[PDB]
């Protein structure tokens, strides 16, 4: 969370399994897998998404649990950066040519 | 900062008021045998966040049936007609440093509320709207509904001395979070979860919210309930 | 296709030697046998560098520094006679080059060359780590000539040599047009200082110049 | 708060990202003998502070020759034609508590940058202006200079995955200071300090600066470089 | 007479053919973690009884998805997209003492069946009608459906030498009950339960039913499946 040091709110980060459908509402995301990430306490919440392979995948949605509460001095609109890597160890087998290069 | 987790629900927290000095527990017969779900049920059910403005008089939720549409706990209410639970209730406020105010977070077992115009009753959809809270009012009201004026919260008592119950103050000067554990107060070991409202979580702002013309015009209050030690009747033969 | 349980635990195919050490064709060229006694179309050149084709070039730019033996195997054909014999002369970085098919450089004892006659297995010539430094540099943020002169980005440490190829047959009754395919392969490869992958397409084979490309493919909204 | 001092230069600091897990060290022959200055050279060379506004796209410095006019280190570059060093780089931001933003402080060894209009080169004074930084741009540019558009920082790579190098995030919510130690990455043990730019300290704002109409319209970023374990060639006979 | 019980399902039974000499078992990684339901799932799912007349040619069920509407096992198929199970299959016949006949109760893993008129396919609702069985036919048939003629059961093999699979004869002279345990034969440890039919329980009358003009004109065949050691993928984070 790259907002102010005075901005405070909650975000609800839901994960859908690879077969399931996306939550259409915040309550339906709360009934599945989620983490109510309090911004005012910690500013960096870490996941670890399993069952990621190919040879119809999951979803990382994010919801307003609460709005961003801000004092009169700090700005109202903030940003959230995301990151991604291999969680513990990663398995990979069959080398090929990349599609990007032409 | 402690990141509690239960099942597939993790919240982020920042002292617990154990209601009546007791921690919820199981009931411990072959004539009547309880079923202990344990699986799921115990996860955190975060309700919808409630905006607290300068003119908000209060709110109340009536449990156990406030969770009647909340997942497996709200689905085991339809298959078993007897049950009991513990309901760890976290109440955050995540206001700023320039906001001021104070809340009474109290649980009030057996809150029998009174109708607005006496000599009649209310249509039973005025006590509870499952997930969403019924607000109080600042003055007296009429009509076939609950007399929801503060200073006489629901029961005809003074609202100031509502502190006799399991309570917690949320003074935005000092703290923001409250947590209450309510170990199933009832006169029968198991009761139906749709007829009987075991307790009434009501959040009442004593000192009103105040701020200046730059802050956000509200403070969202977040309510989270974890049904602990929920056990039900048996469905199998003996 | 369908999403299967891809259950195994292996990273032996992700090591550097199992990622870079793969033979790829890096140089097709034609060269005649007769006519035009002073011509440049009777032999091949191919100054050896990793910046030949963009598919391999992209893999060498994962890493800043790398050192490796190279083991190339030519695949020589012919069109249109006797049985033909070829010559694949590798000159080192410090080495004289021929100007014509009948130059005296071809007879230099310090330029190793294979004499492959047609019909046998393909000729294989292996070249060790030649460079003056301790590794080949994929990128060189610096100037060859001191005091910020011309030729940005080209160091002389990552010079690998050249590969002059001709027929040894002096003449022929008719025209024979041979085609050579050089199969470059890194060997015993080490690599230092990882580096983010190339995003933009390549422009030229001696520079890093590029057109500003978008980060990823766009989608409609942030939530779809 | 730790008040580090080196020689006759003291700074005031508030965790170190050791680049590639190695601390710089000396090279350890009578045919070629290095000279270790130790004296001076190791002191802190604070560059000019850089104002970070809401519309700043980034900056870059090219070392070792960014210090080419900095004291004895910038004078030993003219007398010795071979050298190596370590360059502890502190990057403070000293913003307020109401400012928000985020920086990527990355070092990028061997940042070979691309010309703005390809098919030509740039006049060598576009990569570096000794002490002062070349800024990036928000969009594409033309002319005989460096293609300094972010999202393709200098090298034609994605600017988001520039985190593979020795980096440090400066999130003004949490921290303000960064420190990176870069143990002389090169393919030859010693190289000339005017031809070759060993690494490129580039500071890139991912989340832009934001504030309200009362704060200062900028946040000054302070860069401090300490050349560690600098050693040169020998000038004496053998 | 043994009265087996599993969960809340008790049947009354009267030797087990363990398929391929192996008893089903669990799969025993943090990159992929299975969930073992154990609770429910293992109970007996009695299908609808099937009347066996003198002119019945046979039946087949395609599992695992024959149980796609059977309780929690048929509901965990919709929430998890990977799974495996064991399927103890009891087949009673409860005929009289004057009825005669013989059945082949065989399981046939990977029964890829052929279309009735080749050069085309069938509309995927011809292989399975969840709970109810598709019957065979006594002669050849046409149309976009399964070639369900016995002597070429589904696969183009001889129906007599279909005994190579896990089988059991039900000779009404001697016995009436069959039980087969099929330990999840597949080439991948877990597979989707709607795409892939792991095996095909087909009951084929070799010797036809016969009786006189006083007995009941049919013999009801009762099929009961207990999914053993069912495990699924994980839905929680790691």
């Amino acid at each position: 969370f790259c907002g102010s040091a005075m901005a405070t709110g909650k975000l609800l980060i839901s994960y859908s399994p690879p077969g399931a459908s996306v939550p259409t509402s915040r309550k339906d995301a709360m009934l599945g897998t989620h983490i109510v990430w309090d911004i005012g306490l910690q500013s960096s919440c870490v996941l670890c998404v399993p069952w990621i392979s190919q040879s119809s995948a999951g979803y990382i949605t994010c919801w307003y649990q609460t709005n961003i509460v801000v004092p009169p001095g700090a700005p109202t609109s903030c940003d959230v950066l995301c990151f991604a890597s291999a969680c513990n160890d990663f398995s990979v087998r069959l080398l090929r040519d990349t599609p990007f290069m032409a | 900062v402690r990141s509690m987790t239960l099942g597939n629900s993790t919240i982020t927290t920042q002292n617990v008021v154990v209601g009546y000095g007791e921690w919820p527990s199981y009931l411990s017969t072959a004539e009547d045998q309880p079923t202990q779900p344990d699986v799921a049920t115990c996860r955190f059910y975060t309700l919808e966040s409630v905006q607290w403005e300068k003119t908000s008089p209060g709110w109340w939720w009536k449990f156990p049936e406030a969770l009647k549409n909340m997942g497996l706990f709200g689905q085991n209410m339809h298959y078993h007609y007897l049950g009991r639970a513990g309901y760890t209730i976290h109440v955050q406020c995540n206001a700023s440093k320039f906001h001021q105010g104070c809340l009474l977070v109290v649980c009030v077992p057996e809150a029998e509320m009174g109708c607005a115009d006496t000599d009649t009753t209310f249509p039973a959809t005025e006590l509870t709207t499952e997930d969403t809270p019924h607000v109080f009012t600042s003055d007296s009201i009429t009509g076939k509904k609950v007399q929801a004026a503060v200073c006489n919260a629901g029961m005809g008592v003074g609202v100031g001395n509502l502190t006799i119950f399991p309570h917690q103050w949320i003074n935005l000067r000092t703290n923001n979070s409250a947590t209450i554990v309510i170990p199933y107060i009832n006169s029968v070991p198991m009761d139906n979860m749709f007829r009987h409202y075991n307790f009434t979580l009501m959040i009442i702002p004593f000192a009103p919210l105040n701020f200046t013309d730059g802050a956000t015009a509200y403070v969202p209050i977040t309510v989270t309930i974890a049904p602990m030690y929920a056990e039900y009747n048996g469905l199998r033969l003996a | 296709q369908t999403r299967h349980v891809v259950n195994f635990h292996s990273r032996s195919e992700s090591t550097i030697e199992n990622f870079m050490g793969r033979a790829a064709c890096v140089f097709m060229d034609q060269y005649k046998i007769n006519g035009e006694e002073t011509s440049t179309d009777r032999f091949a050149v191919w100054t050896i560098n990793i910046r030949e084709m963009a598919q391999l070039r992209r893999k060498c730019e994962m890493f800043t520094y790398m050192r490796f033996d190279i083991e190339m195997t030519m695949v020589i054909t012919s069109c249109q006679m006797p049985v033909l014999t070829h010559q694949i002369m590798y000159v080192p970085p410090g080495g004289p080059i021929p100007a014509k098919v009948d130059g005296y450089e071809w007879q230099t004892s310090t330029n190793p060359s294979v004499f492959w006659t047609e019909g046998n297995a393909p000729p294989r010539i292996s070249i060790p780590f030649i460079s003056v430094g301790n590794a080949y540099s994929s990128f060189y943020d610096g100037w060859s000539h001191f005091t910020q002169d011309g030729t940005y980005g080209y160091t002389t440490l990552n010079a690998m040599g050249k590969l002059y190829i001709r027929h040894v047959n002096r003449s022929s009754p008719h025209q024979i047009t041979s085609t050579i395919r050089v199969y470059f392969k890194p060997k015993h490869i080490k690599a230092w200082v990882p580096r983010p992958p190339r995003l933009c397409p390549y422009i030229n084979k001696r520079d890093v110049n590029f057109v500003v490309t978008e980060i990823t493919d766009s989608r409609t909204s942030i939530t779809d």
